RNA sequence: AGCGCCGUGGCGCAGUGGAAGCGCGCAGGGCUCAUAACCCUGAUGUCCUCGGAUCGAAACCGAGCGGCGCUACCA
């Protein structure tokens, strides 16, 4: 059952960005369901539609399908969503997409679980949305976090560990750089040999004679510079003492 | 390479060893018809002009830089 | 092994590639993606099989219907050479490394091919006087049109220096009448005199940077390098230096040992010279990377070639231009003209500072080595590229 | 021979992780006296194949497949 609403509260905020889809028009604009918040319809107004005058309707709206809009005024006593489509900003479009996706994620990973053991995905979202959303940023980074050194999933307890197991089944980046060797050295190889079995023991690999790449698969997006730049430093002072010099731009 | 093919009109192919603004100034006037740049990303450069003309494409390729007329193959259309 | 280096000469779009697979059977690369149909800049190498049957491709014959199969006789290389006006340089290289020579002359194009016979006239500049004139087509003539192309090529090539040159029919496509390619470069051409008593030195002529990629680093091969040996043998476990150098405009010695040496097939301990062999060593592949160790002449440590900058040279100039279908008359050196000077194997255009009927002094911008004489080629700019007019030796 | 892209509806993209995606096209209809323009509905497929996780997969990955850019023929 896809339900329970990603973020804390079934009902939307003011003047927040969402993205919705569309599914009818009566005769106005359309009253339609909305797959940012929870699934209750927003309607839109064609006064507020398209930014170009209206003359055509059944291409700007593609009912069915995913598009950015932001709500004016929420309903939240029996539950009306006024929601507005032109009002939003070139750079916040941007905005309302990252976060659709993200909450497409969430509802995704949070659907395997309900769905292996038949238990309520209400309660099992409910249990894990209070360490998942608030803690400071989306849940993606905290999961991620949690691969590599699990610390979110244990803030608060969930109905079991399957159902997680379960998760980190499912759910089981490169840098590149380039080095030039500008030796003029007699005997060059042997200094690389040994530098890069010294890196080695992430990934270091072969292009041309003097270019040779490496594209770590770094885990931390910064300690892969570091350790990038640590490389390159160990390659300029095994290679200028022996007689040759190499180069990293 | 360097393929040229015209298409009811836009000319999918163009050289680029002469610039494009004098390209439209000729085509326009020995045409008489509307003409495009129309940059489509990592297409075959679109010029686009009007009518069906292309006994008169032939000229002015011909007149322009064109000097092979072999892998000109237009589509009727 | 290789005994004896051989080579071939033709005019552009005549075939000599296809003509050495015919007879050889290695394929010519022609890589870099733009030499496949124009012309070459490398050099191409094959190496062919003599195995004579006295009652051929194979060590066992079965073709000539008699059961009896060939014994050894020789194994010989073959350096093609790109014959086009573009590339002189590594021309002179390769004729100044190859000892046998099979020039191409076309039929039904101008009997006068001036690439053909501006080749034939670098082979006779540089002591190579056993060709074989071969008809490169054959199927494309009639019989009196091959007549009348036969007394022309009898007429034209009466008086030259090379008088004695055989004539022999072969095509590209057909492979037959190849045995007699085979019998008479073991007939005409006999193998120079090359034994122990010289002492060894060694001439580079291109560059092979070895350096597998998307392998592990952590085991790559050096740098390996094509050379031909004028004089005495290479053993294993000899350390060898690059003499003309590294640029630090000054050059200075490459120092370097011996760390395999491929003949022919495999990686042998000795070599009898006369073959182009492929001589691996601990120098970086870089320096094996572009056209780099293309004519640079090596030495074996215990010998000290001498760098030069300023060079005495005796040359000669021939009466007409060569490579040209219009023609001028040959004009006599002026001071201050940058004229290419290619020492055997060596690409440099040095400048002339001292003018004389038959002797001049000449500076080159890269210094280079000298050890007994190791002849040379002149070449002037006159037709938008480099045309030759004469021949050079180094004298001091 | 390696790594990075393309993987078709006649076409270029498009999301790739809810299942047929946009425009260009082409056919028909609407509009007008009529045409162009404008307005609608359509038939196009193995998004190349193999698996894995997967209630759910063309997508996320991986172990082969057809072509593209470099290394540069990498004895
Ligand atoms: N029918 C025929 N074609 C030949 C013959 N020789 C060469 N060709 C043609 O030459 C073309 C390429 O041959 P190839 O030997 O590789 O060229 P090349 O000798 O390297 C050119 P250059 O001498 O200037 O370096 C082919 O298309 C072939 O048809 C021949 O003897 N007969
Ligand atoms: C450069 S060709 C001569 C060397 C020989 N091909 C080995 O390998
Ligand atoms: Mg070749
Ligand atoms: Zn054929």
């Amino acid at each position: 059952t896809s339900h329970c609403r990603f973020y804390e509260n079934k009902y939307p905020e003011i003047d927040d960005i969402v993205m919705v889809n569309v599914q009818q028009i009566a005769e106005m604009g359309a009253y339609v369901k909305l797959l940012e918040y929870d699934n209750i319809e927003g309607m839109i107004l064609l006064s507020e539609l398209s930014r170009r005058r209206i003359r055509s309707i059944q291409k700007l709206i593609r009912v069915g399908k995913n598009d950015v809009a932001v709500v004016l005024r929420v309903d939240k006593e029996k539950g009306y969503i006024d929601l507005s489509k032109r009002r939003v900003s070139s750079e916040d479009i941007i905005k309302c997409e990252e976060k659709y996706q993200k909450s497409k994620t969430v509802h995704s990973i949070l659907r395997y679980c309900a769905e292996k053991f038949q238990i309520p995905l209400e309660e099992l979202y409910k249990t894990i949305a209070w360490p998942l959303s608030r803690k400071f940023g989306h849940a993606y980074e905290a999961f991620k976090l949690s691969i590599i050194d699990e610390t979110v999933w244990e803030g608060i307890e969930p109905p079991s560990k399957d159902v997680l197991d379960e998760l980190k089944n499912y759910i089981s980046v490169k840098i590149r750089a380039d080095v030039e060797v500008s030796c003029f050295s007699y005997e060059g190889i042997d200094a690389i040999k040994d530098a890069l079995k010294s890196a080695e023991d992430v990934k270091v690999k072969l292009v041309a004679a003097p270019l040779y790449v490496l594209t770590t698969q770094a885990l931390d997006k910064q300690k892969g510079i570091e350790q990038l730049e640590s490389a390159i430093e160990k390659i300029t002072e095994v290679i200028t003492k022996y007689g040759g010099v190499c180069n990293i731009t | 390479s360097n393929y040229i093919h015209i298409r009811i009109t836009t000319v999918q192919g163009v050289p680029e060893e002469y610039d494009l603004k004098r390209i439209l100034k000729v085509l326009k006037k020995d045409f008489a018809c509307n003409g495009n740049i129309v940059k489509d990303p990592e297409m075959g450069e679109i010029i686009q002009l009007q009518g069906d003309q292309r006994a008169k494409v032939c000229e002015f390729m011909i007149s322009q830089l064109g000097l092979q007329k072999k892998n000109i193959k237009i589509h009727g259309f | 092994q290789a005994t004896i280096n051989i080579g071939t000469i033709g005019h552009v779009a005549h075939g000599k590639s296809t003509v050495v697979r015919a007879i050889s059977g290695v394929q010519t690369v022609r890589f870099k993606d733009e030499l496949e149909r124009n012309i070459t800049i490398k050099l191409g190498y094959a190496n062919a099989k003599i195995y004579k049957c006295q009652e051929e491709i194979s060590p066992k014959c079965q073709r000539p219907g008699c059961p009896g199969r060939y014994k050894l006789v020789r194994h010989v290389s073959f350096v093609d050479c790109p014959g086009h006006d573009i590339l002189m340089s590594t021309m002179l290289s390769g004729a100044a490394v190859m000892d046998a020579a099979l020039l191409l002359i076309a039929g039904n194009e101008s009997c006068p091919q001036p690439q053909t016979s501006e080749h034939l006239a670098a082979i006779e500049i540089m002591k190579l006087k056993h060709v074989i004139i071969l008809q490169n087509k054959v199927d494309l003539m009639r019989e009196e049109s091959a007549l009348e192309h036969q007394k022309s090529i009898l007429k034209f090539i009466r008086g030259t220096i090379a008088d004695g040159a055989p004539i022999v029919p072969i095509s590209a496509q057909l492979k037959y009448n190849i045995d007699a390619v085979n019998e008479f470069i073991v007939k005409t051409i006999p193998v120079p005199p090359r034994d122990f008593m010289i002492s060894p030195r060694l001439i580079v002529i291109r560059s092979f940077d070895v350096n597998k990629p998307g392998a592990e680093i952590e085991d790559l091969k050096g740098g390996v390098a094509g050379g031909s040996i004028l004089n005495g043998v290479f053993k294993l476990g000899d350390e060898i230096e690059i003499r003309p150098g590294i640029v630090t405009i000054q050059c200075k010695p490459i120092f370097s040992n011996i760390v395999s040496l491929f003949a022919e097939q495999n990686d042998l301990k000795f070599a009898v010279p006369g073959g182009l062999i492929g001589v691996g060593t601990k120098v970086d592949p870089t320096l094996c990377r572009a056209d780099r160790l293309v004519g640079q002449v090596v030495g074996a440590k215990g010998h000290l070639p001498n760098i030069y900058t300023d060079i005495e040279i005796n040359y000669f100039l021939l009466r007409r231009l060569l490579g040209v279908k219009k023609q001028a008359k040959v004009r006599k050196l002026e001071p201050n003209e940058v004229l290419m000077v290619n020492i055997g194997s060596t690409a440099t255009g040095a400048r002339v500072v001292a003018v004389k009927a038959d002797m001049a002094r000449l500076q080159l911008t890269s210094p280079a080595c000298t050890e007994i004489n190791e002849k040379i080629a002149l070449s002037r700019r006159i037709e938008k590229h480099w045309r030759l007019i004469g021949w050079a030796t180094i004298k001091k």
